[PDB]
């Protein structure tokens, strides 16, 4: 068990800061030419979808308290790596010039089975002419995560979809409604491209709404899991949706178990879980951990004649795939197919 | 350790409606334990009918229901056809593995229920001399096709040396059973009777032979 | 049509070893695991464990860590089972399931030292019948006065006894009346062997 994950960023500066495992020392990120995109790497890292901003510190009066020298940036291998350990070395930073950058506030409770308001502020409603079908994530104000298979070609006119949020009641007159500009679905799920297939596999797709949706304290994204975090059997997690919005708190269960356990012999496909029997469609599977020194709500699963253990599209696996799909379709209009 | 209990044999009628139970002896049958339900026809495959305590397979009919019955796993067989006749086995699953229930034979009741004839013979004077000792007890014409075979020595129980055939349909379809019990003829003559209690139906028919 | 193929019925000595077969068909082989069930004679059903598909990786059951192996061969969409250094409790009819759902008709696995045998045949004076015991292998065939007697007859399905040697019982039920006039014979036939005994039933 790892209670404190490798990558910190600082609550009273916000610097980074970088754990070297065999020295078992914390070391300050070397600043670089290319600041922006390691400030937005670190950040992803930890499982926030970007920085907000970033800025340059100074060691001879910025202090480097809790850190013992510094880590580099191969500013070489950055471009297309997914990973921030496998491009830092151990350097001396002589200008003693280090990284500090602020992330996008993620997956908290704002507080100032049915459910109260604020318990679960990233949960939406995807409605399609006004009735409720899929459930989505908030990952951001415009972004939100959810199933591909909430898209069939029977509802596919994304001007008569719509995004509720801030509200657990769907008659709520207080929940926020906005339209949809792109859904980008992976074009890896092949129910699509086959009516006939099998497959729960990658059942992922990412609704850019027209407009941002305020923060509130009703309304907040999730975090992502962190780069390399494990998704630990018997951990209790929670699962949302819904017409008053509900809760259920469901183990993580091996994949070894569901597959040993299987009526007709199914095993689990590659980058999706198991979890246990208590389902609305792409809502969220959420859980919390304080790895980042706060506690923090993460989506780790999306619902993809049965008391069986539910089957999850398992989030970590599209990670980059997010990142991705965020950066290249930000400005695409209607639906779009990401490799 | 773990045993899962099935009821050994239970009767339904044309058109009625029977509940077979599953039990776990560490405690309450829950929805962690998947129960799934096989059957097996006679001479046939087996053939799963339900998983995860009620998930329907695609032969299954509605008329079958999987539920939780009072901390046991339930099968019911409504409207029941002279073709559900089978034996049915519960497995739940404890953690990591199955654990089998010894399963329970559903008899569909089509002719009335018959009692069985118990004949229990001691060793023959020719064996007796060949040194060795078979207490052969057989049971016949009954009718549903379950029995219970238990042993005594003298009025206390024995289950060593006791082997037992399964119930097989004889000519007129009425069914036979057969148990034995080894001994050695030294056990033979040191006791003063020699006892096989057939139970059917809840009705026990009981023999005695002695040295 | 999902379909479960085993081979055919094995007979071994303790100390050999044996590979049962397991043919899929009717679905995507790599889709969907194998489990591997055990019933011994009269006795209880056991979860052996199941192997992976889309790694081959087995997961045995506590009771057959050791002497089983679950192996696969894809290219011709097959589950296999091995039992070395077979032993006289390895006697059982062994299945292969696709879950619980799909099963294979069962491979039975006879572990014996016995060798060819023919049997004891023993009275069981009066009902009347008789004892035939200690033959190896299966099976025995019993007649009643030379196939002249076929009413009220039964013959018991043969136990495979802790000795590696069948056993099993003839019964005819008769008319009080005849005994002491009537003579009854029962003709027992064991092919495997080589060998006819006429034991005369008589009060």
């Amino acid at each position: 068990q790892e209670p404190l994950y490798p990558v910190q960023v600082s609550s009273a500066d916000a610097r980074l800061m970088v754990f070297d495992k065999t020295e078992g020392t914390w070391r300050l990120l070397c600043s670089s030419r290319s600041n922006a995109r390691v400030a937005g790497l670190s950040c992803e890292e930890m499982g926030f979808l970007r920085a907000l901003t970033h800025s340059e510190l100074d060691v001879r009066t910025a202090g480097a308290n809790g850190t013992s020298g510094f880590f580099c940036v191969d500013e070489g291998r950055l471009p297309h790596t997914q990973r921030l350990l496998e491009v830092i070395s151990v350097c001396d930073c002589p200008r003693g010039r280090f990284l500090a950058a602020i992330c996008q506030d993620c997956g908290r409770r704002k507080l100032p089975r049915d459910t109260s308001l604020g318990r679960w502020p990233w949960q939406v409603s995807l409605r399609y002419d006004g009735a409720h079908l899929c459930g989505g994530s908030l990952l951001s104000g415009d972004w939100v995560l959810t199933a591909a298979h909430c898209f069939p070609e029977r509802n596919r006119v994304l001007s008569r979809w719509r995004v509720f949020a801030g509200a657990v009641a769907q008659a709520s007159p207080h929940g926020l409604q906005l339209g949809v500009q792109a859904v980008v679905y992976h074009g890896g799920y092949l129910p699509f491209r086959d009516p006939n297939s099998e497959e729960n596999s990658n059942d992922i797709a990412l609704v850019h709404l027209s407009s941002p949706l305020p923060l509130t304290e009703y309304i907040q994204p999730v975090c992502l899991p962190a780069a390399g975090q494990a998704l630990v059997d018997g951990k209790i997690c929670t699962v949302t949706g819904w017409g008053v919005l509900q809760e259920a708190r469901v183990p993580i269960i091996s994949n070894d178990v569901c597959n040993g356990a299987d009526f007709y012999g199914n095993q689990i496909k590659p980058k999706m879980f198991c979890a246990g029997y208590p389902g609305d469609s792409g809502g969220p599977f959420v859980c919390e951990d304080s790895i980042s020194r706060t506690p923090r709500w993460r989506l780790c699963g999306i619902v993809s004649l049965a008391q069986k253990p539910g089957v999850y599209t398992k989030v970590s696996d599209f990670r980059e795939w997010i990142f991705q799909a965020i950066k290249t379709h930000s400005e695409a209009s209607g639906m779009v197919t990401q490799l | 350790q773990t045993v899962v209990t099935q009821e050994p044999s239970l009767t339904v009628s044309p058109g009625g409606t029977v509940t077979l139970t599953c039990r776990s002896s560490t405690g309450a049958v829950t929805t962690s334990n998947y129960a799934n339900w096989v059957q097996q026809k006679p001479g046939q495959a087996f053939r799963g009918l339900i998983g995860d305590t009620n998930n329907r397979a695609p032969w299954t009919p509605a008329r079958f229901s999987g539920s939780l019955l009072g901390g046991k796993a339930a099968l019911t067989l409504s409207g029941v056809q002279p073709e559900d006749e089978a034996e049915y086995y519960c497995a739940l699953w404890y953690s990591n593995h199955f654990i089998f229930g010894s399963g329970t034979k559903v008899t569909v009741l089509g002719q009335p229920k018959a009692a069985p004839s118990v004949t229990l013979f001691p060793p023959s004077s020719e064996e007796l001399q060949a040194n060795k000792a078979t207490l052969v007890c057989l049971i016949s014409d009954f009718y549903p096709g379950a029995v219970t075979v238990a042993w005594k020595a003298d009025s206390s129980p024995v289950k060593a040396g006791v082997e037992t055939t399964t119930p097989s349909k004889q000519s007129n379809n009425k069914y036979a059973a057969s148990s034995y019990l080894s001994l050695t003829p030294e056990q033979w003559k040191s006791h003063r009777s020699y006892s096989c209690q057939v139970t059917h139906e809840g009705s026990t028919v009981e023999k005695t032979v002695a040295p | 049509q999902v379909q479960l193929v085993q081979s055919g019925s094995e007979l071994k000595k303790p100390g050999a070893s044996v590979k049962v077969s397991c043919k899929a068909s009717g679905y995507t082989f790599t889709d969907y695991s194998m489990r591997w069930v055990r019933q011994a004679p009269g006795q209880g059903l056991e979860w052996m464990g199941w192997i992976n598909t889309e790694t081959g990786s087995p997961t045995y059951a506590d009771d057959f860590k050791g002497r089983f192996v679950f192996s696969l061969d894809t290219s011709v969409s097959t589950a296999y089972l091995q039992i070395s250094s077979l032993k006289a409790e390895d006697t059982a009819v062994y299945y292969c399931a696709r879950g619980f759902a799909y099963w294979g008709q069962g491979t039975l696995v006879t572990v014996s030292s016995a060798s060819t045998k023919g049997p004891s045949v023993f009275p069981l004076a009066p009902a009347l019948g008789c004892l035939v015991k200690d033959y190896f292998p299966e099976p025995v065939t019993v007649s009643w006065n030379s196939g002249a007697l076929t009413s009220g007859v039964h013959t018991f399905p043969a136990v495979l006894q802790s000795s590696g040697l069948y056993s099993l019982s003839s019964v005819v039920t008769v008319p009080s009346s005849s005994l002491g006039t009537q003579t009854y014979i029962c003709n027992v036939n064991h092919k495997p062997s080589n060998t006819k005994v006429d034991k005369k039933v008589e009060p």
